[PDB]
């Protein structure tokens, strides 16, 4: 509707600095039935 | 109805909380009336005696 | 204190991007505690 905007990606914070976290828990929670 | 009744259309609004809308103007938030209403309701009823 | 309060509850915006990371948590140790 708006004229005039553009396209552009906008870093919205709060999930890489939990993926920063949810990295390790992603690795820690699949890796646990591996061995 | 406040101050609207001096822009356009005037709308009803409950006295009690026209107040809290005029604290917010000044610095101090809306949220030490309700939690001072009767002191604030003795001490503005004192002061126009 | 306050005179005129009335009772409901509030949509807290800080749940559900969490919630939904809770609805893959959970799921996360339903496979972790399978076996
Ligand atoms: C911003 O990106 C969207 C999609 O990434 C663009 O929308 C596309 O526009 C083309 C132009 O003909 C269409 O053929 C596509 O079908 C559209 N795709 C979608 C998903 O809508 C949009 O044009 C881009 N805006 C600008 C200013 O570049
Ligand atoms: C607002 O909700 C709270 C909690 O849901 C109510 O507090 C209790 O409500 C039950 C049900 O009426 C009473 O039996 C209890 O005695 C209440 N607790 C206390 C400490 O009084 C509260 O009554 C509700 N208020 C309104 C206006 O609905």
């Amino acid at each position: 509707v708006v004229i005039g905007i553009v396209n552009n990606t906008v870093y919205d914070p709060l999930q890489p600095e939990l993926d920063s976290f949810k990295e390790e828990l992603d690795k820690y929670f699949k890796n646990h039935t591996s061995p | 109805s406040g101050w609207t009744f001096g822009a356009g259309p005037a709308l009803q609004i409950p006295f009690p909380m026209q107040m809290a809308y005029r604290f917010n103007g000044i610095g101090v938030t809306q949220n030490v009336l309700y939690e001072n209403q009767k002191l604030i309701a003795n001490q503005f009823n004192s002061a126009i005696g």
